[PDB]
């Protein structure tokens, strides 16, 4: 059973910081690329950041580059997201999405409406 | 050198010995005097060495041409049999297959899609 | 609040099912079969080669006579073969070339096919005229058709990319039942020998046992890590095997309601595209993305043979009902009959 | 005389049948000194 | 010595015949009287002129391509050799270069046998790979199989001609009809070999430069050009050879009738040369649209050219004419004979053994 | 959508309310099936060329 | 005698083989194209220029047959049905360049997965950077701020290879070429010489689109032939 459960999140001051955690189980964590996606109120799902299986290759969306830091602990089966200097536009539900297939360079459908290998998300609200 | 002009006419009657052996119409045939000519030149060469002269010399050459005007003046026997055609025949034999080569190549570049 | 409490109630139910499954695992299938004599070297040879198709072959199905088989290729052709003599019996052109599945009716009078057109086209093979024509088009799925299986000349179960399965009345052309459990694209389905139940694997890494006459989801089987691409019932109808993109095959028991065995190898890192059992059920044949097919020992998790003839992705395979031969389709547009 | 590269094989075969005694031993070269013509 | 003296006595009869019919000298100053020196006929030479004619063929060690020298003094006396003081004609260059040329000819002889035997070996393997492995089949491979077969039959006939006709002086003596029949098939398969190189270039040119979108050609015209058309220059050569120049076993190369076959062959290869330039030009442009490094384009433009040289017979166009210099002609012989007799081996290695699609198919079907 | 979480609880309770036999009996039944039909499995036992219709 | 039933079966065989030969000619001559534009990317109106699970479109250019397919009425999960187009001549990927406020980043992630997919690694992509007229209007207007969604745009300059349209200010040339090199950075990162990306600055009403596909398909086939002879 593939299960992703995101921890952390809540009310933050505009400009503060936070750390999101993703507890992964039900699969070989060190074989899959991991992603962070989010859904702002009324907005669709959008990709935030991904990290390769080894952890050496990292990508960010432009709206969070320089402020957000993604990381993973393959020994603890955990995906982390350090969110520094949060803005009011970062208020969304953040989902932990696993790449569909192992040992793959491509990563399809992680932002789809009904993607299976994704957590239920944790709420992050940035408003004073 | 005077002894040659006295001994060279010895083959003057030797070349005439085999002359009557073949007919007068066979005088022009190259196949009839192939062995007789090599015998006549042989003594004319060996005779000059008996006295001390080299075989190719003006006086004995006149001796051969003297015999060459009495027997071989009537006919003109020429059969090369290993010659190329003239230019007006040889050139078309090369140009026509060459233009047909370029034309066959262009025919494939054109007709290969049909 | 309300939705979150429903998410906590589901949490206490999956753990209860996990506890009830953990309590039934008093022994492992490997320990029960550690004493049996292994099968040895199962080395098959290509006996026939079918070379009619142009584009990649996506599916194939044996007729119940173990002689005629139908294959579907992306060139838009259904070809029915005489495997004994390699002669083609029919070459049915398709209206949509993006076919992804094909089925042979047990009676032998009809074949079905479907794909990206979202239609299950029924073709009459034995019309009084002599040619092949479309008898029915089923147009209810909102996504591509991944698999279809005749129950008889009047009923057929279809699985689709719209995350649903459906039971069709061929004469009327409407869905009699719809199965709506899966989260992702349903990729394959397998009917039980008595056709009272069928099982399907989807892109949600789960397999579901469906009651045909009742239309409900009896059981749900987890354990795979990625999309399930293939599924096949055990010859007794009490177990089934699944092939996934996680490079593993897994055996599930219906009455135990849990996985019994995993068929994987460390140097096997490609997905499984097709699975089928032998007549005895001792051998589990699986097709892989690495152009090969691996013969597994279903009882001992051993690899007992390889079918390495094809030049491209092995997309489909099937064993005859008499068990005499196994056919394999591939993206190289060739069907190989192995014995 | 054919001097093209496509005639190279034929020029070699013609030289061997004509100037070599069946690819056999060497012969005394034709004496071309003062004593000769 | 019977054939040498027969042609010697024939030339002598024609010489003494020539003296009495030609008009007397017309110059102003003195001249050298026309004479027969024993091996050649010398026309009336003006004072202080050194004559020039080609060496005779009475002796095997003579070179018919070298010149004979006869010097006329000012007073009209022919040149006398200072050793013995006899009227002497200079024949030294006739057999001066024959000892070393015959030594190089024996190396080229075994270079031809080794090259053609190695060619046959690797081409029947390459042909067997392209026949048995049906998955490699395509229109490109079908034309290669014909191309490979011409090399095999051309190499087989050349080996037979080099082991049965060349070291057999008794056979060339008898002038049998069998050795001429073998020569007709040697020239046919030689022309088929060069015309299938043209077929390869035409097909390659009609896939990359023109006719890109079709990719379905009827190969009947390639068969007609490669196997059928070479019958035209060879039978035309055979008819003229049986009429004008009917030498023993048709072994002579001094006749200009050989260009009936080699002329069209050269024209077919010049077309292939112009195909290669148009193909490399497209290739260089393909690498400029992808913004390749100028150093990397030079490496790939020469690899493609070298790959296409054995297939299209470009070595016959870039080194077509044998130099007259002795040092230049010797290294030309070693280079060209290596490129000619080993071409079939190079084509098989480049297009079958080093072909990536062949390697992956052979290793998969074997493993 | 609470409707999708609605059906998840109703479906899982229908799955939890089943009788699961032990894996020991489930594994022995699969084993016993293979033992009885081991002779009539052509892919398991090398079939002679006299019988194989793909000879 | 049952030997005549075999003659009747091999009779129907050659009857089929002669029909498959006529179908092999039509199939090998037609070039299939997958149109995979995003939503509101102008993909719908590019077809218009000229319930069902897939839509087809036939058009000839210089008597060359093209069969373009547009996936309609399929779920947003593509990792299964996109494998059906591994052997198309080219995938036509349409992107709304002016869709950034983040639709443009989503198009980049989709292009990334297509380029790096195991089965599409030998398939070329014809990239249509659509809606250029709407893109220029945002750059000339105020507070569009392309740099917000793409911060690396601040330190980006128009390259020398850029051929700017006559009349347009360099601010739009800098914008549309930055978007182009966003995709080129992905295509040139994993391309092993097997497939190539052909980017074009298009509008939905451009009549050049059909000719652009024809010219890129010709280059694709030329490189396929150069690859068969190991020349490129
Ligand atoms: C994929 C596999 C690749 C490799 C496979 C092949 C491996 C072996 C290839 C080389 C075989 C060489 C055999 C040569 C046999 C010659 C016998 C003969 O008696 O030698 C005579 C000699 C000339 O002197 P002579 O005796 O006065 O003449 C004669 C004098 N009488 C006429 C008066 C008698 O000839 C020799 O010097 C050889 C001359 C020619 C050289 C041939 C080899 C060159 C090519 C080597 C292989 C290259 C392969 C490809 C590499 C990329
Ligand atoms: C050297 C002398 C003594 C004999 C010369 C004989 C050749 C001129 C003949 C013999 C057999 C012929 C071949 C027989 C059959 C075929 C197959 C034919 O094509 C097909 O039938 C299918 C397609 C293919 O395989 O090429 C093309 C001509 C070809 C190669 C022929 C070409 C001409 C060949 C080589
Ligand atoms: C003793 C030697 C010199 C005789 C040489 C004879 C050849 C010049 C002839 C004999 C048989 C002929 C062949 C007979 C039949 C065919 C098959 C024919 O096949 C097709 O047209 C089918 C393929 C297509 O059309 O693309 C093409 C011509 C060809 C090879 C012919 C080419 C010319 C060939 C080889
Ligand atoms: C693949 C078949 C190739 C066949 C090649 C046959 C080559 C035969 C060469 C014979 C050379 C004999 C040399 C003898 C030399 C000597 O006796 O001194
Ligand atoms: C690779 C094939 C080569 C084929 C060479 C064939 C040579 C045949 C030579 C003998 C021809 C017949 C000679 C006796 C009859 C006659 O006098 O014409
Ligand atoms: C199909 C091949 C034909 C080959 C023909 C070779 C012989 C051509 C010349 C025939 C006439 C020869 C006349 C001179 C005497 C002789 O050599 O027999
Ligand atoms: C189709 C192949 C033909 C091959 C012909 C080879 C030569 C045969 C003999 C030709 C002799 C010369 C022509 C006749 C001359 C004459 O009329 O006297
Ligand atoms: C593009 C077409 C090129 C055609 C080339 C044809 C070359 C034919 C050459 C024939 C003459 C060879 C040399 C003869 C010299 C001479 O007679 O003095
Ligand atoms: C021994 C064989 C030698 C072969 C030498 C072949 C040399 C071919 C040179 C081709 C140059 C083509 C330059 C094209 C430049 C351009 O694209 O404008
Ligand atoms: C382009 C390829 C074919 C031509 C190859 C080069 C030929 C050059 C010939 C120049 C001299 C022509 C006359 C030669 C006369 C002679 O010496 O016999
Ligand atoms: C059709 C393009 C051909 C390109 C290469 C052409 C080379 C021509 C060389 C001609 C001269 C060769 C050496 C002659 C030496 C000599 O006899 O003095
Ligand atoms: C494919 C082209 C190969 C070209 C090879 C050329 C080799 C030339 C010879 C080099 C060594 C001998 C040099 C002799 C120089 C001289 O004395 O004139
Ligand atoms: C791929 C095949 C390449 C073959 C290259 C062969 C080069 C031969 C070069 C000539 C060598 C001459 C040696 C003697 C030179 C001298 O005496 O000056
Ligand atoms: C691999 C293909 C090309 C092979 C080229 C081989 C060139 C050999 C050159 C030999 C030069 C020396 C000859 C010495 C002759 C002797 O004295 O016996
Ligand atoms: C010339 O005569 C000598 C001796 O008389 C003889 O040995 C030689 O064979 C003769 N030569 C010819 C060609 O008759
Ligand atoms: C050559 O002929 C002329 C013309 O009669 C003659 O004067 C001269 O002496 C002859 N030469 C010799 C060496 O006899
Ligand atoms: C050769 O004869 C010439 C006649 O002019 C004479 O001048 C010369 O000295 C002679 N030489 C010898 C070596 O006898
Ligand atoms: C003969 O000719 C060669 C080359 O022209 C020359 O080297 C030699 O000296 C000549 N012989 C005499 C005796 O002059």
């Amino acid at each position: 059973q593939v299960q992703l459960q995101e921890s952390g999140g809540g009310l933050v001051q505009p400009g503060g910081s936070l750390r999101l955690s993703c507890a992964a189980s039900g699969f070989t964590f060190s074989n899959y690329k991991m992603n962070w996606v989010r859904q702002a109120p009324g907005k669709g799902l959008e990709w935030v950041s991904d990290i390769s299986q080894s952890g050496a290759s990292i990508s960010y969306t432009g709206s969070v580059k320089g402020r957000f830091t993604i990381s993973r602990d393959n020994a603890k089966n955990t995906l982390y997201l350090q969110m520094n200097s949060l803005k009011p536009e970062d208020t969304a539900v953040y989902y932990c999405a696993r790449c569909p297939a192992p040992f793959t360079r491509d990563c399809f459908d992680v932002t789809s409406t009904t993607y299976a290998y994704r957590g239920q998300g944790t709420q992050v609200t940035v408003s004073s | 050198e005077t002894g040659m002009l006295e001994r060279l006419p010895l083959c003057g009657k030797a070349f005439a010995d085999m002359m009557g052996k073949v007919d007068v119409w066979k005088w022009c045939n190259l196949s009839e005097f192939i062995v007789y000519y090599e015998s006549f030149t042989n003594c004319t060469e060996m005779e000059a060495n008996v006295v001390g002269c080299y075989w190719p010399n003006p006086l004995a050459q006149g001796f051969i041409t003297g015999i060459h005007r009495q027997f071989f003046s009537n006919c003109t026997v020429d059969r090369v049999h290993l010659e190329d055609p003239p230019d007006e025949v040889l050139i078309p034999l090369i140009v026509i297959p060459v233009v047909l080569t370029v034309a066959m190549a262009g025919l494939v570049v054109w007709r290969s899609k049909r | 609040s309300e939705l979150d409490q429903l998410r906590q109630e589901a949490e206490q139910l999956k753990n209860q099912i996990r506890d009830a499954r953990k309590a039934c695992a008093d022994a492992t299938l490997s320990q029960i079969t550690n004493n049996i004599d292994p099968v040895g070297r199962i080395q098959m040879r290509t006996r026939r080669t079918l070379r009619g198709h142009l584009a990649k072959i996506y599916a194939m199905h044996w007729g119940t006579d173990s002689r005629l088989l139908v294959s579907a290729s992306q060139d838009g052709k259904l070809i029915i073969w005489d495997s004994y003599t390699t002669n083609k019996v029919h070459a049915i052109p398709l209206r949509s070339s993006w076919v992804m599945t094909c089925a042979y009716a047990p009676s032998g009078n009809y074949v079905a096919c479907g794909g990206l057109d979202n239609i299950c086209s029924i073709y009459n093979l034995k019309t009084r005229e002599g040619n092949v024509r479309v008898s029915r088009e089923l147009a209810g799925h909102t996504g591509y058709l991944s698999c279809c299986r005749f129950l008889d000349d009047n009923q057929i179960v279809t699985s689709s990319g719209d995350t649903t399965c459906a039971l069709w009345d061929i004469e009327t052309g409407q869905q009699t039942t719809t199965f709506t459990g899966h989260t992702g694209d349903v990729m394959s389905l397998s009917l039980a020998p008595d056709t009272r139940l069928f099982v399907s694997g989807a892109c949600d890494a789960s397999a579901k046992l469906w009651d045909v006459r009742e239309g409900m989801c009896r059981q749900t089987f987890t354990g795979h890590e990625s999309d399930i691409n293939a599924i096949c019932f055990f010859p007794n109808g009490n177990a089934f095997a699944t092939g996934s993109d996680d490079a593993t095959c897994r055996l599930f028991d219906l009455r135990a309601d849990q996985e019994l065995m995993t068929y994987s190898h460390d140097n096997i890192i490609c997905g499984i595209t097709s699975v089928s059992f032998s007549k005895s059920g001792r051998l589990l044949l699986a097709g892989y993305d690495d152009f090969n097919c691996n013969v597994w020992d279903a009882l001992k998790a051993d690899r007992a043979g390889v079918l390495a003839g094809h030049d491209n992705r092995v997309s489909c395979l099937g064993v005859t009902d008499d068990g005499m031969a196994v056919a394999t389709g591939s993206w190289d547009s060739f069907l190989k009959i192995w014995n | 005389k054919c001097n093209t590269a496509t005639c190279a094989t034929q020029r070699l075969a013609n030289f061997l049948v004509r100037s070599s005694n069946n690819l056999g031993p060497v012969l005394p070269p034709t004496n071309v000194g003062s004593n000769t013509y | 010595y019977v054939v040498g003296r027969k042609k010697m006595m024939d030339a002598q009869y024609k010489c003494y015949d020539r003296m009495q019919q030609l008009p007397a000298y017309q110059g102003e100053g003195p001249y050298c009287n026309r004479t027969w020196d024993g091996w050649l006929c010398w026309d009336d030479t003006p004072a202080g002129v050194l004559s020039y004619q080609f060496c005779p063929d009475y002796f095997p060690d003579f070179d018919p391509s070298e010149k004979v020298t006869k010097y006329c003094d000012e007073k009209g006396v022919w040149f006398k050799h200072p050793e013995n003081n006899r009227t002497w004609s200079n024949y030294t260059m006739c057999n001066a270069f024959t000892p070393e040329k015959l030594k190089n000819a024996y190396v080229l002889y075994y270079l031809a046998i080794v090259g053609h035997s190695l060619s046959i070996f690797t081409l029947v393997i390459s042909l067997g790979i392209f026949v048995f492995f049906r998955s490699l089949g395509c229109q490109r491979v079908t034309l290669h199989k014909n191309m490979f077969l011409t090399y095999i039959l051309n190499s087989m006939i050349i080996i037979i001609h080099l082991v049965e006709v060349v070291p057999n002086g008794e056979l060339v003596r008898r002038d049998p009809v069998s050795c001429k029949i073998l020569h007709f098939f040697h020239q046919y398969m030689m022309a088929c070999n060069y015309f299938w190189m043209l077929c390869e270039g035409i097909y390659l040119h009609t896939l990359i430069v023109v006719a890109v979108f079709t990719e379905k050609q009827r190969l009947r015209w390639y068969y007609l050009l490669g196997w059928g058309f070479p019958l035209v220059p060879t039978t035309i050569h055979a008819i003229t050879r049986a009429v004008y120049f009917n030498d023993n076993c048709w072994l002579s190369v001094e006749t200009h009738l050989l260009y009936i076959i080699h002329g069209p062959v050269m024209a077919a290869l010049v077309v292939n040369f112009f195909f290669l330039l148009n193909i490399v030009r497209v290739l260089v442009t393909k690498m400029r649209e992808t913004h390749e490094a100028e150093s990397h384009m030079y490496l790939k433009a020469v690899k493609a050219t070298m790959i296409l040289v054995p297939l299209l017979g470009i070595q016959f166009v870039v080194f077509p004419w044998r130099p007259s210099n002795k040092m230049l002609g010797k290294i030309y012989d070693y280079v060209m004979h290596s490129l000619i007799h080993f071409q079939g081996f190079f084509v098989a290695t480049i297009y079958c053994f080093c072909n990536n699609e062949v390697q992956t198919t052979v290793k998969r079907q074997w493993a | 959508s609470i409707a999708q979480a609605r059906k998840l609880v109703e479906q899982l309770k229908m799955e939890a309310n089943i009788d699961r036999i032990k894996v020991s009996k489930a594994a022995a039944d699969l084993m016993a099936y293979c033992e009885a039909h081991a002779k009539e499995d052509p892919l398991l036992t090398p079939v002679p060329a006299s019988e194989n219709p793909f000879r | 005698d049952q030997r005549n039933e075999e003659k009747a079966q091999r009779e129907a065989n050659k009857k089929i083989e002669k029909q498959l030969q006529k179908d092999k000619q039509v199939y090998r001559a037609t070039h299939r194209l997958l149109l995979l534009g995003a939503g509101e990317s102008g993909k719908n109106t590019i077809v218009k220029q000229m319930t069902s699970g897939i839509f087809e479109t036939k058009f000839q250019v210089d008597k060359v047959n093209f069969h373009m397919f547009d996936v309609g009425a399929q779920r947003d999960e593509r990792r299964k049905w996109i494998q059906c187009f591994n052997d198309v001549t080219a995938i036509i990927f349409v992107v709304a360049s002016s869709s950034y406020n983040n639709r443009l980043q989503a198009a980049l992630k989709l292009f990334d997965s297509i380029w790096n997919n195991k089965w599409l690694r030998d398939t070329s992509v014809i990239l249509f950077l659509n809606k250029q007229d709407l893109l220029a209007e945002k750059v000339l207007a105020g507070k569009s701020k392309i740099e917000d969604y793409f911060p690396e745009f601040a330190r980006y300059t128009t390259p020398e290879d850029a051929t700017p349209e006559p009349g347009e200010d360099p601010r739009v040339t800098r914008a549309k070429y930055f978007i182009r090199d966003e995709f080129l950075r992905i295509s040139t990162a994993s391309g092993d010489g097997r497939h190539y990306c052909y980017p074009h600055f298009t509008c939905s009403v451009d009549t050049e689109n059909i000719r652009r596909v024809f010219n890129d398909c010709r280059d694709i086939i030329q490189r396929m032939h150069l690859r068969q002879y190991e020349l490129l």
